[PDB]
């Protein structure tokens, strides 16, 4: 906790760098997660689900 | 017996000197990283960013290699 | 190079410590006790200070009047003070009046009457003291500072104690206090000036030999404080000068960071517009404050106790619309102890301190106070050679590391007294404990 | 207390236009500020009116401008007023900037109003460039094409940025519609920065032609400078009248009365006259990116005047050598303007390069040297 | 540029015989063409004053010198707005063009520059 | 009621571990998360919104 504080939080430059890097990760992973979840709740309905017939 | 105090004037400019600036060099580094990450994040959507930078990153880079099937593309 | 501090013990465990100076003709002998207000609980808070009054109110032999006369006939004076962790009773006299003074001190400590009539009489005198400290603004500010920093803890209590206790302190509880606390293993007999060590040890064997020893003798200067970030505002628009103290939790006497905290304190330093040299001081805060007329004075402090301390600054200002700037610039100078200090400031502060620690001891009372303080906090007198080595060991890396764990982004205790409308709320003050640019 | 001082809103107006303490000795070159405010008001009034009749779609734009000329009551006047006042705006802004450079208005304590001023000048250029595209004549289209293609020089992302600006693969309808929206917006941004530079100035007050303090001798802005401003307002309106009513097309290019044709390229593609010096500077550097950098640097270098002027004295009234150098600098800037519209032919190619070197060397070499030497001459000469 | 700089460089030139032989006559002509004397100014009246250092030097002027400077500035402002030149006794004669302010600003700057140096001292 | 050295009761609010790094770190985690979602939200907002200026579907056709 001291270590974590000292590395990522104490210097604002480091805190902002950590926040921005986390936002980058969040953005990419959240995108993938929602895409999969959306495809499951709307299964068999979307073009991607019927495309194979054509 | 000491006749005079012992000191020198270090070079300075606009109220900065090398001892002080050297303490901040690492901080400029981290700010530079923060600015780099932030800039790259802002243009992550730009196709050239993906093509030239993001898709080349090992392991992770496949996140940005996505093709529309030719059957689904009017253009 | 000052003469060596000689140290002897008695059988009960009373320490005798002396530093002779054949160039002076006066001597300060006295008893430093490792006990004070902090040893009281909530019910008998005020007892230690109460006793100090009664110590001079008559003994089993000499009455109040006889006591007065005996000291008058000696030629010098007696003095006493009670703090949170330390009580002192000393006598300044002529060289050859030392055996008299040791005898009187031994009497007032061991054989005091504590007569119900005298308890009752002082009970009013002390009650009047409650309404007259109110004038000593620095003391008001520091007492509120301890009260809030160590909220509901023994170090947070005042020395006078509450009005309620003053009315209910009995001779029984006075006697109990001094029997539990004024034990030989907690006491140091100190002599400075024209004293012979061997003579002083003999006087100790004659007068302080029937002192009780404590059941469990711990070493001298043996103690958990939990600092509270907090503020007390005592706004008084009718006062022309604002008094502000800001502190963080500091270092104890035996901390490994003790010298590092002193160096850091010296980097900020003191300032007083009334002193001619103060406009030319090297300290950055001094320059900011003097150029902009932000303050009448400021004084950096690093107060230590056995197990904690307070490190901070005390400011006085008539500039009531720029208190914000004064506090802002002060805390931005503290930020720089974390972010910016280099060998330039550190070596300058070390130079100033190497002399300062020696200069302070310029009379027998100061020397006795130094021997007594060091013996009751550290268990030994630290030689100037050892002190010079410990100061020399402080690097700029040590100062930065200390400030980053003690100051940077930490809670403060803040006390404002007087026209402090311009002092912002806690958050805005505490937000200056870090720098967003770093 | 007078209402104009007591009421906070009235007091703000009062502080800027009425009780504002001015030096008693401002000359007529201090009148360009109010002329620029007048141009800004005329452009807002005529511009908003044109917007009520103009259609931003590329199929209708040029014809909507012809409809304004032919069918809208007094449309011809509103259109000519708007087009000519754009030129007057630049004459006044060059005069105002020339005043500022000659009299040392950029020196402390006026660095901030000067620096905000440099941004005002960049906004005016962008505003005027986008407005010129809106006609969608030949010069509109081809000027948009060549100027927007300078962005292609930005390394790595340049081409992507151009397509993003155009909203397509060449200048077309998307570009015209976005230029209309931004051309309407930019004058409001410009008015805000114009207000900002005045608020910044208010801390020191106006400088004066002698370069000394005026704190010793102040005059109220009204009535003295109100009535002195009326003289130049009426002189301006006379010049305005001569162009708008008697020669409305003198400052324009005939090719802008031909509808935009992406196929046919006009004989010579030049910017409007007020951008010509920057175009000459761009041509001087052979590299594409080099030329763009030089052209932007030619404006941003104004920001270093506070540093490179080493004089202990503000302004040129008492500095004969500085006055000669300033005269050569100004005439060189006019020659660059002329070279911006000649053909890329001998011997104008080399002349353009020499004039460009002179332009930059004023800031980087000559002004620092001359101002240093004059300091020494004042000191030695008065001993 | 600082007055200190200007004064030091000038002193280097005035020392060198060759340099002074060529620079002093130029400087005198420069001053004649500058024409500030024709508005009744002394050279030092023209120095930029909106600086902390200059405000401090002006506050240290003796009251008489300070009152006379105020009058020269007001008088010059009146000539400027009228587009007239000084005539007769209002013209500054070369012997009246004294460096009344230079010693004050040199003292202010001496302290300011020593403060900057000493803020950067390194204990050896 | 009268003495100003007797601090009012703050025990209902005081945390025992108030001076610890863990204590600060938790609050900065909340601040950091908020800054993180604000950064990711701003990025998404700016990218989607500014994309209006890129060639529209009819132009790309
Ligand atoms: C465009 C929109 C229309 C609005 C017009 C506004 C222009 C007005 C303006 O600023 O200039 C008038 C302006 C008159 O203003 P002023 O306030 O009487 O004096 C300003 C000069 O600082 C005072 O300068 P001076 O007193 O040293 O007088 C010099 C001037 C004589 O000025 C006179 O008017 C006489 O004569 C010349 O410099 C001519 C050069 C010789 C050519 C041969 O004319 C000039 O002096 C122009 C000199 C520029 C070269
Ligand atoms: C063409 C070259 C012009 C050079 C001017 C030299 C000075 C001069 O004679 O001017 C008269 C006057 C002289 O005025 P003055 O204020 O120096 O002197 C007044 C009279 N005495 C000395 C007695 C106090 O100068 C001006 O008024 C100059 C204003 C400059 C405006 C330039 C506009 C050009 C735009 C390009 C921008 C980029
Ligand atoms: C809308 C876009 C939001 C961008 C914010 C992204 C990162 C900034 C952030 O979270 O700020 C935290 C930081 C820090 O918050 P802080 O001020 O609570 O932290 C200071 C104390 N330390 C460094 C010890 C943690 O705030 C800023 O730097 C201000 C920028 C916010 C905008
Ligand atoms: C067409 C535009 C010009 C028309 C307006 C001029 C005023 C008409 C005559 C009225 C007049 O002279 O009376 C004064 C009104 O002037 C005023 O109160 C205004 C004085 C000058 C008018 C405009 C000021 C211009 C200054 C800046 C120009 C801005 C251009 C930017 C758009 C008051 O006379 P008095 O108040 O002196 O006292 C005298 C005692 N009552
Ligand atoms: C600083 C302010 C302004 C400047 C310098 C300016 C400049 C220009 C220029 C140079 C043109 C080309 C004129 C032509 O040759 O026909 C133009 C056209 C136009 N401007 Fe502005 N303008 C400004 C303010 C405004 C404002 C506020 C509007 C409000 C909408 C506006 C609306 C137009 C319109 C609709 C056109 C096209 C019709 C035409 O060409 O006349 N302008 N502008
Ligand atoms: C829309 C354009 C502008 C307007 C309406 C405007 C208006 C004014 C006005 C009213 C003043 C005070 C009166 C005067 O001295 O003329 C002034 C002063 C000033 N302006 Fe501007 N201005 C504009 C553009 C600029 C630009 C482009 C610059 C600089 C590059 C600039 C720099 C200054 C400076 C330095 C002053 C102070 C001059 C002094 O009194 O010594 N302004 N402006
Ligand atoms: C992405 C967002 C970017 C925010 C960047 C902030 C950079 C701040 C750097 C900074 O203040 O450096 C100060 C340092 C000199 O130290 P001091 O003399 O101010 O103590 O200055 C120098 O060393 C030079
Ligand atoms: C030029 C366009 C006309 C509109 C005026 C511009 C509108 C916005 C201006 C307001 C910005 C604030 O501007 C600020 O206002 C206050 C009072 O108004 C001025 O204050 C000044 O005048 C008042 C009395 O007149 C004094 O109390 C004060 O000591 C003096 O400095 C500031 O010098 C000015 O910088
Ligand atoms: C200072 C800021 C820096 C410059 C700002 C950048 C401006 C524009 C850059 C990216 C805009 C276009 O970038 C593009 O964005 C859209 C979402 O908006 C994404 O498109 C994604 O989501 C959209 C809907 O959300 C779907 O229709 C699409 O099938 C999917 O791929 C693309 O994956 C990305 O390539």
């Amino acid at each position: 906790a001291t270590t974590f504080y000292n590395v990522f939080v104490k210097r604002n430059s480091a805190f902002v760098a950590t926040i921005l890097a986390s936002a980058f990760v969040f953005d990419m992973t959240f995108e993938t997660a929602i895409d999969n979840f959306w495809d499951r709740i709307n299964a068999g309905k979307q073009w991607k689900d019927i495309r194979h017939k054509y | 017996y000491v006749k005079k105090p012992s000191y020198k004037i270090v070079p300075h400019f606009l109220g900065f000197n090398i001892p002080t600036v050297s303490k901040w060099i690492p901080i400029f580094g981290i700010w530079g990283a923060a600015a780099g990450i932030g800039a790259l994040f802002l243009i992550e959507g730009v196709p050239r960013t993906r093509q030239d930078i993001l898709s080349k990153i090992p392991i992770i880079g496949e996140h940005w290699i996505r093709e529309i099937p030719a059957s689904d593309n009017p253009f | 190079v000052s003469p060596k501090t000689r140290t002897s013990n008695l059988k009960n465990g009373l320490t005798i410590a002396s530093e002779s100076n054949p160039l002076v003709q006066t001597a300060t002998v006295g008893v430093w006790i490792d006990a004070g207000s902090r040893n009281e609980n909530a019910y008998n808070n005020g007892t230690a200070h109460f006793f100090e009054h009664l110590a001079f109110k008559g003994t089993d032999k000499r009455s109040q009047h006889q006591l007065e006369l005996d000291i008058e006939n000696m030629g010098g004076h007696l003095n006493a003070y009670t703090s949170r962790e330390s009580t002192v009773y000393y006598a300044k006299s002529f060289k050859d009046d030392v055996p008299k003074s040791v005898e009187i001190l031994a009497d007032i400590l061991q054989h005091s009457k504590l007569a119900e009539s005298a308890i009752d009489r002082e009970r009013e005198v002390i009650t009047r003291e409650l309404e007259e400290v109110n004038k000593q603004y620095e003391e008001v500010v520091f007492d509120h500072l301890h009260a809030t920093a160590f909220m509901n803890q023994p170090l947070g209590r005042t020395i006078l104690g509450p009005r309620e206790n003053i009315q209910t302190i009995t001779n029984t509880e006075l006697r109990k206090f001094i029997t539990e606390n004024y034990t030989a293993d907690r006491m140091v007999l100190v002599g400075a000036g024209a004293v012979d060590h061997d003579a002083l040890v003999e006087l100790a064997e004659k007068y302080f030999s029937h002192l009780p020893s404590s059941q469990s003798p711990v070493p001298l200067g043996t103690p958990i404080p939990n600092f509270v970030g907090s503020e007390v505002r005592l706004r008084d628009d009718t006062m022309p000068v604002a008094h502000i103290a800001i502190a963080v939790e500091g270092v104890s006497w035996t901390s490994e960071d003790y010298y590092t905290a002193l160096v850091a304190q010296a980097i900020i330093g003191n300032y007083d517009r009334a002193v001619g040299t103060s406009r030319h001081q090297g300290s950055r805060l001094s320059n900011i404050v003097s150029e902009n007329n932000l303050a009448n004075s400021f004084q950096s402090f690093s107060t230590s106790y056995s197990d904690t301390g307070l490190w901070g600054i005390y400011l006085t200002s008539e500039n009531t619309t720029q208190i914000d700037d004064l506090v802002h610039f002060t805390l931005k100078e503290w930020n720089r102890l974390s972010t910016s200090v280099s060998n330039l400031q550190v070596e300058r502060a070390k130079s100033q301190l190497k002399a300062g620690l020696l200069l302070s001891l310029d009379g027998t009372t100061y020397v006795a106070e130094d021997i007594g303080r060091q013996l009751t906090t550290l268990g030994r007198r630290v030689t100037p050679a050892e002190v010079e080595a410990k100061l020399e060991a402080v690097t700029e890396h040590d100062v930065r590391a200390w400030a980053q764990k003690t100051l940077y982004d930490k809670d403060i205790a803040l006390v404002g007294l007087g026209p402090i409308e311009g002092l912002y709320d806690y958050n805005r003050i505490r937000n200056d404990m870090s720098m967003m640019r770093w | 207390m007078a209402l104009r001082k007591k009421n906070s809103l009235l007091n703000m107006a009062n502080s800027y236009v009425l009780d504002s303490p001015q030096p008693s000795n401002l000359n007529y070159f201090w009148n360009f500020g109010s002329l620029l405010a007048l141009c800004l008001v005329i452009q807002l009034a005529t511009g908003i009116t044109l917007a009520m009749h103009y259609t931003s779609h590329a199929s209708l734009a040029f014809d909507s401008v012809e409809h304004i000329m032919r069918d809208v009551n007094f449309g011809w006047f509103i259109r000519y007023a708007h087009a000519n006042t754009a030129s007057f705006f630049f004459i006044c802004i060059y005069a105002h900037m020339g005043r500022n450079i000659y009299y040392g208005s950029y020196k402390t304590p006026r660095v901030l109003p000067w620096s905000i001023g440099v941004i005002i000048f960049l906004l005016l250029i962008i505003t005027a460039f986008m407005g010129y595209v809106l006609v969608f004549g030949q010069m509109s289209l081809w000027g948009a094409t060549v100027i927007c293609n300078l962005v292609s020089a930005i390394p790595w992302l340049g081409e992507d940025i151009v397509h993003f600006l155009w909203g397509g693969f060449s200048v077309g309808n998307p570009t015209l519609q976005r230029f209309f929206a931004l051309h309407y917006l930019m004058p409001f941004v410009l008015a805000v920065f114009a207000l900002l530079h005045l608020i910044a100035l208010h801390t020191a007050g106006s400088s004066n032609p002698l370069g000394i303090t005026s704190n010793v001798d102040k005059l109220s802005m009204h009535p003295y400078y109100s009535f002195k401003d009326l003289i130049t307002v009426f002189a301006f309106l006379l010049m305005f009248t001569l162009f708008v009513f008697f020669s409305p097309d003198k400052l324009g290019h005939p090719d802008n009365y031909i509808p935009a044709n992406p196929m046919v390229t006009p004989a010579s593609i030049v910017p409007e006259w007020y951008l010509l010096p920057f175009y000459a500077i761009l041509r001087a550097i052979p590299d594409k990116l080099g030329g763009v950098i030089a052209m932007v640097a030619a404006i941003l270098i104004l920001l270093i005047l506070p540093i490179v002027d080493r004089s202990i004295i503000r302004g040129n009234a008492f500095k004969p050598i500085s006055k000669l150098l300033f005269g050569f600098f100004i005439c060189n800037f006019l020659l660059l303007g002329v070279l911006g519209q000649v053909h890329i032919e001998p011997p104008f190619i080399v002349l353009g390069q020499i004039c460009t070197i002179f332009y930059f060397s004023y800031f980087l070499i000559l002004l620092p040297m001359v101002s240093t030497i004059e300091n020494i001459f004042f000191y030695i000469g008065s001993l | 540029a600082s007055i200190t700089s200007v004064v030091k460089t000038s002193e280097l030139i005035l020392k060198s015989p060759l340099l002074s032989k060529i620079v002093v006559p130029l400087a005198k002509t420069y001053v004649k063409f500058s024409g500030y004397r024709q508005l009744g100014f002394k050279m030092n009246d023209l120095i930029i004053e909106e600086t902390p250092n200059m405000q401090l030097a002006l506050r240290r002027l003796p009251p008489t010198e300070s009152y006379d400077r105020v009058y020269r500035l007001i008088r010059a402002t009146q000539f400027s707005l009228s587009h007239k030149l000084a005539t007769g006794n209002d013209i500054t004669k070369p012997e009246e063009d004294d460096h009344y302010l230079i010693p004050y600003i040199l003292d202010v700057e001496a302290e300011a520059f020593e403060k900057d140096a000493l803020d950067n001292l390194e204990v050896v | 009621g009268k003495s100003t050295y007797k601090i009012p009761d703050f025990t209902p609010y005081l945390k025992k571990d108030r001076n610890t790094d863990a204590n600060r770190l938790f609050s900065y985690f909340m601040i950091g998360s908020f800054g993180m979602l604000s950064a990711a939200g701003a990025k998404a907002t700016v990218q989607d919104f500014l994309s209006n200026m890129s060639a529209s579907a009819d132009v790309l056709a």
